[PDB]
């Protein structure tokens, strides 16, 4: 059954500040003791972040541009979003997809779908059971169909403070939703933690349309589709150049962007993050 | 230049085989005229279940495609022959199967695998559901069927048979079990390449040899032997602090192995010079 939330408050669109966040494992080549120049889409150093935070009923989750790729993070204590939907149009006039956690497994199909207007993740609060993810009632046209491992997830009002800080990078790359995931252990109230953090590959997605914009589907909280406590950030991949530093293990300590400052600019020409004292050419204008 | 010699070819764990238990075993296949197109894509049609059995006369393939089957979406177009019908399931041989029921070509197919059904399609009396063409206006072209009981006439006026000059072209093939080989039914299955794969050729890692390889992927010469490179679970091979592949994670066994160049260098010789000697030492 397709039913919106009903005390829909008004966004956020709070700024951030990206620090050192969004750098990721590109390729499925290990190298090491080494340092590596190239260029992919990235998140600017630095840059801003707009912030989706969830007051007592702002349901802060409307269909939001993606382009080339996006940033997901989110300090979380109970996963108040675990779906989105991808697409141009969403609705079953164009083939879209739909990646959502039912609190059993994640389950992923891309299809014409008959989408809800305001879609969520019917869940009674105090109780703490993801009952339904009313979000699509009948599917059509489906060109892919995916079901994870069943695990069992907490999707209760986690009291305390946000215990989880996921980090998503989602790319349509040639037919292709590439999907990859960091965590960083958190225990945070305000507005954006700073830190350097690193992602991993898991999926390659053959879903093969045209995702334009994405949905945010937020998990519904209630005892009438309620709220908690949480925030989740929005970023866009932008086609720079970074250096990067691997260690003995092929794990990645170090990376610069080359477009900062023309400090950083010259780290990444002279290929290295120790400049001594002097006068160097670098690119023309 | 030390020229190679020796090969390794290593492919993963096969995918996902092809229901030959189910699909060139099943139990329900219809008659020449009306093959049934059993779908069958994104796996591996490698015959192996059934090119090692005695269930089969034929093995014809124009079960050798083991080797060679890699192609489209294939429909695993399957059927039931009269034992005379048997040697015509092939390209051209213009019988009673390629004129009126399924004509064959010969680029786009695969393997026949006509296996006994004696008592599984034949009765003592006759099984009479299974019918052949016989007559029709006009004979077949490639991959198509007929399933219509056309009330054949030989010269075109309007028919109601058994008025005049009116034939049944379905004539029934006549399965009995208490026959001659001539007229025992097989359920046959042959490919039509209108996607399904063969298996996988795999061999030895023979290790500390100038050999050529082929792994999943990735081609040339080389000297194989084990790494401590602690690759990461997503990673399928390695490169150096320059841009060659140096060591790669075996696709079948998760080895990682070192890739080293497979040997050259230059040469000198060392002479005293003609009027002394004669003999020279390289170097
Ligand atoms: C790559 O990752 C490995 C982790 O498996 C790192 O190896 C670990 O490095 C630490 C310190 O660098 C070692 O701790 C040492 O332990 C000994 C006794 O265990 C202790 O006496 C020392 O005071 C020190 O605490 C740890 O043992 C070692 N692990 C292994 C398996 O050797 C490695 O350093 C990483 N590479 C780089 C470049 O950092
Ligand atoms: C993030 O956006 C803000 C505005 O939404 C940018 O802040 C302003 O930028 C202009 C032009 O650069 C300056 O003239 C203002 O002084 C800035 N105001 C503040 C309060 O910072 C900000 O530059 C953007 N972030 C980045 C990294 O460019
Ligand atoms: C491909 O198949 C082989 C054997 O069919 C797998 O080899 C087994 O590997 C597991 C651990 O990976 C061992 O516990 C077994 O002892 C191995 N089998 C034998 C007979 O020794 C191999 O793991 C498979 N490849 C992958 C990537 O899983
Ligand atoms: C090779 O060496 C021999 C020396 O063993 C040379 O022969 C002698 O050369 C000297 C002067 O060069 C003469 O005085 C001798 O009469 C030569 N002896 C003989 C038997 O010929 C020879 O000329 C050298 N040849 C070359 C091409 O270097
Ligand atoms: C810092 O860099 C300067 C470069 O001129 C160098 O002279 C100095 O030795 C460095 N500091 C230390 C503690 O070595």
């Amino acid at each position: 059954r397709c039913t919106t939330f009903d005390d829909v408050q008004a966004p956020n669109y709070t700024q951030h500040t990206s620090s050192m966040r969004g750098v990721y494992y590109p390729d499925e080549i290990f190298r090491s003791d080494t340092l590596y120049l190239t260029q992919d889409l990235f998140l600017p150093f630095y840059s801003n972040v707009t912030g989706f935070h969830t007051i007592n009923h702002t349901f802060g989750n409307p269909v939001i541009p993606f382009k080339d790729g996006i940033y997901f993070a989110a300090t979380e204590k109970s996963n108040v979003v675990r779906g989105w939907v991808f697409g141009s149009t969403m609705n079953n006039k164009s083939q879209s997809v739909i990646i959502i956690n039912n609190s059993t497994n994640v389950v992923i199909r891309a299809c014409n779908f008959e989408l809800c207007d305001n879609p969520f993740f019917a869940v009674s609060k105090p109780m703490g059971t993801q009952t339904h993810t009313m979000i699509f009632d009948n599917a059509f046209n489906c060109t892919f169909e995916y079901i994870s491992d069943a695990f069992s997830l907490d999707v209760s009002e986690k009291s305390g403070n946000f215990k989880h800080l996921r980090e998503f990078v989602f790319k349509n790359k040639d037919g292709f939703l590439y999907v990859y995931k960091g965590y960083q252990p958190i225990d945070v109230v305000r507005d954006l933690p700073s830190g350097f953090n690193t992602l991993k590959p898991i999926f390659k997605l053959p879903l093969g349309i045209n995702i334009t914009n994405f949905r945010a589907i937020l998990t519904a909280f209630s005892p009438i589709w309620g709220t908690s406590a949480a925030a989740y950030f929005v970023g866009y991949l932008k086609p720079t150049t970074f250096m990067l530093k691997y260690d003995e293990n092929g794990t990645i300590t170090d990376a610069v962007d080359c477009s900062q400052n023309p400090l950083a600019e010259l780290k990444c020409s002279v290929k290295s993050f120790e400049i001594d004292k002097g006068i160097y050419q670098t690119s023309n204008f | 230049r030390v020229v190679p010699s020796g090969d390794v070819v290593r492919f993963p764990n096969i995918t996902n085989l092809c229901p030959f238990g189910e699909v060139f075993n099943a139990t329900k296949f219809p008659s020449v005229y009306a093959w049934e197109r059993k779908k069958i894509s994104n796996c591996v049609a490698d015959y192996s279940v059934l090119y090692n059995s005695t269930f089969f006369s034929t093995f014809k393939c124009y079960a050798t495609k083991l080797n060679d089957l890699c192609f489209s979406n294939v429909y695993a177009d399957s059927f039931v022959v009269k034992g005379d019908d048997v040697r015509q399931i092939a390209p051209g041989q213009t019988g009673v199967i390629a004129d009126y029921n399924y004509k064959l070509p010969d680029d786009f197919m695969g393997c026949v695998l006509a296996w006994n059904t004696r008592n599984i399609d034949a009765t003592s009396t006759g099984n009479y559901n299974y019918k052949y063409r016989y007559l029709r206006h006009g004979k077949l072209r490639p991959f198509e069927r007929d399933i219509s009981n056309v009330p054949f006439s030989p010269d075109g006026k309007p028919c109601t048979p058994p008025a005049l000059n009116c034939y049944w072209p379905l004539n029934d093939y006549g399965f009995y079990t208490t026959t001659g080989i001539g007229y025992q039914p097989y359920r046959v299955v042959v490919l039509s390449f209108e996607t399904v794969c063969g298996p996988k050729l795999s061999t030895d890692l023979i290790k500390n040899q100038c050999v050529n390889f082929n792994f999943n992927g990735l081609t040339g010469t080389g000297v194989l032997t084990p790494s401590s490179k602690r690759f990461q679970p997503f990673q399928q091979f390695g490169r150096d602090v320059s841009d060659f592949t140096d060591s790669v994670r075996d696709p079948k066994t998760s080895e990682i192995l070192d890739i080293s160049p497979c040997a050259f260098g230059g040469v000198s010789v060392i002479t005293p010079g003609t009027n002394a000697s004669s003999e020279v030492a390289v170097l």
